[PDB]
RNA sequence: AAACUCAGUUGACACAAAAUAGACUACGAAAGUGGCUUUAACAUAUCUGAACACACAAUAGCUAAGACCCAAACUGGGAUUAGAUACCCCACUAUGCUUAGCCCUAAACCUCAACAGUUAAUCAACAAAACUGCUCGCCAGAACACUACGAGCCACAGCUUAAAACUCAAA
C-alpha cells in the first residue's frame, strides 16, 4: 500500500514505571531501622502510603511488619526509637 | 495524587458495596467558597493585676 | 509524483520530535505584553513566559529564543469533567536567546 | 550546632547543661488541662513533690475555672511555690487539651521560671474504655 | 511502660515558649492526633464514624481536584493580551 | 513447616544464656523441631518495659530459631515457652524466607474515574 | 446545681476495646470483618433454581453460669420548664463481654435479583446513563393491615404467612 503507513506497535517511548523505593526488597520485621523510618518520630504513628511514597503492597507490608515489631518487643510503639532519628529520610513531611 | 475514585461509589456493574456515598455529586463547580471570617488579654492582666497590687 | 500526506507526516520535523517532555526547540516571540511573551516555536499553540530579569529588555518582537518543551498544549481532565480542560497554550521554559 | 529540636538521648554524651543540669536532671512540670479545670504539679527529677496548684486553689469558681486568665494565675502560683524550692529550669509535660493549656505555661513563666522543653502527654487511647455518649443539645 | 520524655516532646529553642508550642500543635494536628482526643471526648457511634469518614473523603477528594484545577489554570490569571477585541 | 522463633531473654551471664538455649533447642527438638540455625541479635534495651514473671525487664538478648516443625507442635512449643521464666517473651512465626517477592513492575498510575455521573445537561 | 473528698507524680496491674496504617477498597453468600502469632480454611461449575426443605442471619431480647474497666435503657437525685414522665449534670442496674442453648427481627438499603451480552441507534422527572437475551422471586388503587382468624415455630406482650367487612376518590 504505502511504506509511510503507521505501523502497529507498543509506545516505544513509554516511561518505565517509577517502582516505589522499596520494590523489589525484602521488608522484614526484624530490620526496626526500616521500619522506624516510617514512623511519626514525635508519636510513632505510621506514615500514609501518600507520604512514604510506597506502593499499596509494600505500604500494607510496612504496615503489618511495624505491628508485628510493635507487638513482639523489637519496636516502640509511641515513639520513633530515638538511635534512627539522623537516618535518611524518605518520608514527604515537614512539621517545622 | 488524589484518591481513586475507581470503584468507590454504588454503580451498575461494580460488585463492591458503596466506599464512598457522597450526599452531592463529585463534580466540579465553577466557584469557590467565600473566604470565612481576643487580643491585648496578656496586656489587660498585667495591668489588672499592677492595679490589684497597687 | 507526489509525496503523500503520511510521508510528509512521517518526515516533518515536529514528527522527527520524540516526546515533547523536556526537547529543547526554537521559538519566535511573536506577541509581547509587559512581562508577558507570547513564544511561538512551531507547535499547535505558543508558550507564555515571563520575561527574564536578566536582559529582558533584549527579548523583543521576532527575538529567536530557545525554550525547553515541557508540553505542547497544556490540558487535563477535571472530576466530573467529561472533556479534557485545555489552556491552549504549551508549557515551555525559556533559556534565553539564541543568536 | 544548629538547634535540634529533638529532646536529648537519655544516658548519652550529651553536651546541653542548664546550670549544670541534664535534661534528665532537670526538674517537671506536669499541667493537666482539663476542660473545665487546669492544674500544675512541679516535681524533682526523682518525682518528689515540689509545689502544686490549681484554678480552684487560686480562688476561680465553676465556668470560671476553664478560662485561660485562671490557667495563668495558677501558673504563675506553681511558679512562685517551686522558686522557693530552688527550681529554675523546667520540662514542661503537658496532657489534656483545655482552655489553660498554654496559659498554664505562660503563667509558670511569669512566675520566673524557665521551660527548657514541652512534652504532650495527653492520654490518647488506642483504644479502650468506650468514653460517655454524644451529647446533644 | 515507655522511656518517658522521648515522645511529643519539643525542645524549646532559646526560650521561646510560644514557638515551640505551636511547633508541638503543628506536629500534633499533622499526625492528628487533636482530632482523635477531640472526636474520643464522646463515643462516636460507628454509623456516624462511618459517615463521617465517607464525608471527609469525599470532601478531601473535592478539594483536592479544585486545588489541582486552579493551580491548573493559574498561569490564565495573566492580563489580557488581546485587550481591544 | 518452616517456623522463625524470636526470643528474648533475661539479660544474663554467659552460662546462664547458654543453658537457656540449650534448654530452649531441646525442647524444640523434643516437640519434634529441627532446629536449622541459631543466630544472636545481641543484647539491648527493651523498647518497652516488659514484665515477665512478676519481674520487670528494661533489657534483654534477642535471638533467632530457625526451624523446621510439625504444626502441631507449634502450640507445645509456645506453652513451654510462655512456662520457661527466664524467657522475658518468645514469638513463633513464619519465617519470612517462605514468602516470595513477586514482581510489582511499579506504581501504575490510577486514571482518573470516569463515566461516575450521567451526562445530562443542568 | 446536685455529687465525691478526694486530686497530681511514680510503680505494679484485665476475662473490657482494638490509635496511626486507612487518601488503602480487600475478605465473606449475607449479617459482618481493620491489635499480634499459629493451626484448620475461604463450595462447584465454564448457567438459573426453595415458607417446598437444610444451614446462616447486625443490634436488641430470653434461660443458666461467670466477668465487670468503661458505657448504659430503667430508677433516683440536680437543674430546666407553665408542666419536662425529655433534651443538660451526677450515681447506678439490666445490658454491652465469655461459655451453652434459644430468639430469627433491621432504613437486614448499594431500597437497583442471578447469569450472559451491547453501547448501537438514548432517555417521563429525580436518582447511580440506556438497553438486549434468559430464569426465578414479587406487585395489580388508598386505608383497614408489620392487623383479625387459621397454621408452624425452644418463640407465651413474639416471629413468619396474612385476609375480609365498613369508608374514600383519591392515595
Ligand atoms: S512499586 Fe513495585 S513493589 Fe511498590
Ligand atoms: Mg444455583
Ligand atoms: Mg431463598
Ligand atoms: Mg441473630
Ligand atoms: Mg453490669
Ligand atoms: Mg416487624
Ligand atoms: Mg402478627
Ligand atoms: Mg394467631
Amino acid at each position: 500500500s504505502n511504506e509511510d503507513l503507521p505501523i502497529s506497535m507498543e509506545n516505544p517511548y513509554k516511561e518505565p514505571l517509577k517502582k516505589c523505593i522499596l520494590c523489589g526488597k525484602h521488608v522484614d520485621y526484624k530490620n526496626v531501622q526500616l521500619l522506624s523510618q516510617f514512623v511519626s518520630p514525635f508519636t510513632g504513628c505510621i506514615y500514609g502510603r501518600h507520604i512514604t511514597g510506597l506502593c499499596g503492597k509494600k505500604q500494607k507490608e510496612i504496615t503489618k511488619a511495624i505491628k508485628r515489631a510493635q507487638i513482639m518487643g523489637f519496636m516502640p510503639v509511641t515513639y520513633k526509637d530515638p538511635a534512627y532519628l539522623k537516618d535518611p529520610k524518605v518520608c514527604n513531611i515537614r512539621y517545622r | 495524587a488524589t484518591p481513586s475514585l475507581r470503584g468507590r461509589l454504588a454503580r451498575f456493574g461494580n460488585p463492591r458495596k458503596p466506599v464512598l456515598k457522597p450526599n452531592k455529586p463529585l463534580i466540579l463547580a465553577n466557584r469557590v467558597g467565600e473566604r470565612r471570617r481576643a487580643t491585648c488579654i496578656t496586656e489587660m492582666s498585667v495591668m489588672m493585676a499592677c492595679w490589684k497590687q497597687n | 509524483n507526489v509525496e503523500s500526506f503520511a510521508s510528509m507526516l512521517r518526515h516533518s520535523p515536529l514528527t522527527q520530535m520524540g516526546p515533547a517532555k523536556d526537547k529543547l526547540v526554537i521559538g519566535r516571540i511573536f506577541h509581547i505584553v509587559e512581562n508577558d511573551l507570547y513564544i511561538d516555536f512551531g507547535g499547535k499553540f505558543h508558550c507564555v513566559c515571563r520575561r527574564p530579569e536578566v536582559d529582558g529588555e533584549k527579548y523583543q518582537k521576532g527575538t529567536r529564543v530557545r525554550l525547553r518543551l515541557l508540553d505542547l498544549e497544556l490540558t487535563s481532565r477535571f472530576l466530573g469533567a467529561t472533556t479534557d480542560t485545555t489552556v491552549l497554550e504549551a508549557n515551555a521554559v525559556l533559556l534565553g536567546i539564541q543568536e | 550546632t544548629k538547634f535540634s529540636i529533638y529532646p536529648p538521648i537519655p544516658g548519652e554524651e550529651s553536651s546541653l547543661r542548664w546550670a549544670g543540669k541534664k535534661f534528665e536532671e532537670i526538674p517537671i512540670a506536669h499541667i493537666k488541662a482539663s476542660h473545665n479545670n487546669t492544674q500544675i504539679q512541679v516535681v524533682s527529677a526523682s518525682n518528689e513533690p515540689l509545689a502544686f496548684a490549681s484554678c480552684g486553689t487560686e480562688g476561680f469558681r465553676n465556668a470560671k475555672k476553664g478560662t485561660g486568665i485562671a490557667a495563668q494565675t495558677a501558673g504563675i502560683a506553681a511558679a512562685a511555690r517551686a522558686k522557693q524550692k530552688g527550681v529554675i529550669h523546667i520540662r514542661v509535660v503537658v496532657k489534656g487539651l483545655g482552655p489553660g493549656r498554654l496559659s498554664a505555661m505562660h503563667g509558670l513563666i511569669m512566675g520566673g521560671l524557665e521551660v527548657i522543653s514541652i512534652t504532650d502527654n495527653t492520654p490518647i487511647p488506642h483504644n479502650g474504655c468506650r468514653p460517655r455518649k454524644a451529647r446533644k443539645l | 511502660k515507655h522511656l518517658k520524655f522521648i515522645a511529643r516532646t519539643v525542645m524549646v529553642q532559646e526560650g521561646n515558649v510560644e514557638s515551640a508550642y505551636r511547633t508541638l500543635n503543628r506536629i500534633l494536628t499533622m499526625d492528628g492526633l487533636i482530632e482523635d482526643i477531640k472526636h474520643r471526648r464522646y463515643y462516636e457511634k460507628p454509623c456516624r464514624r462511618r459517615q463521617r469518614e465517607s464525608y471527609e473523603r469525599c470532601r478531601r477528594i473535592y478539594n483536592m481536584e479544585m486545588a489541582r484545577k486552579i493551580n491548573f489554570l493559574m498561569r490564565k490569571n495573566r492580563a489580557d493580551p488581546w485587550q481591544g477585541c | 513447616p518452616r517456623y522463625e522463633l524470636a526470643l528474648i531473654l533475661k539479660a544474663m551471664q554467659r552460662p546462664e544464656t547458654a543453658a537457656t538455649l540449650k534448654r530452649t533447642i531441646e525442647a524444640l527438638m523434643d516437640r519434634g523441631a529441627i532446629v536449622r540455625d541459631l543466630e544472636n541479635l545481641g543484647e539491648r534495651a527493651l523498647p518497652y518495659r516488659i514484665s515477665a514473671h512478676s519481674q520487670q525487664h528494661n533489657r534483654g538478648g534477642y535471638f533467632l530459631v530457625d526451624f523446621y516443625a510439625p504444626t502441631a507442635a507449634v502450640e507445645s512449643m509456645v506453652e513451654h515457652l510462655s512456662r520457661d521464666i527466664d524467657v522475658i517473651r518468645g514469638n513463633i512465626v513464619k519465617h519470612p524466607l517462605t514468602q516470595e517477592l513477586k514482581e510489582c513492575e511499579g506504581i501504575v498510575p490510577v486514571p482518573l474515574a470516569e463515566k461516575l455521573y450521567s451526562t445530562k445537561k443542568r
